[PDB]
């Protein structure tokens, strides 16, 4: 291993998730429902 | 433990087969032996579990 030490030190960033990050919860194939 | 202890102190082994039926691929399976897909017709199937 090697350690890089160069690299500038500043604060972290934010910004909006909007509607992503939504996934398939189950490997169950269902159609044209609404499912909680 | 020793040989001659009682029933209380002796060991039992164990292994506790703890089984998944979640609802996924499955690839462990009992050793029955697979038929003929039959369409169109009342039948008694099994498919995968």
């Amino acid at each position: 291993c090697v350690n890089l030490t160069t690299r500038t030190q500043l604060p972290p960033a934010y910004t909006n998730s909007f509607t992503r990050g939504v996934y398939y919860p189950d490997k169950v194939f269902r159609s044209s429902v609404l499912h909680s | 433990f020793q040989p001659t202890n009682g029933v209380g102190y002796q060991p039992y082994r164990v292994v506790v087969l703890s089984f998944e039926l979640l609802h996924a691929p499955a690839t462990v399976c009992g050793p029955k032996k697979s038929t003929n897909l039959v369409k169109n017709k009342c039948v008694n199937f099994n498919f995968n579990g």
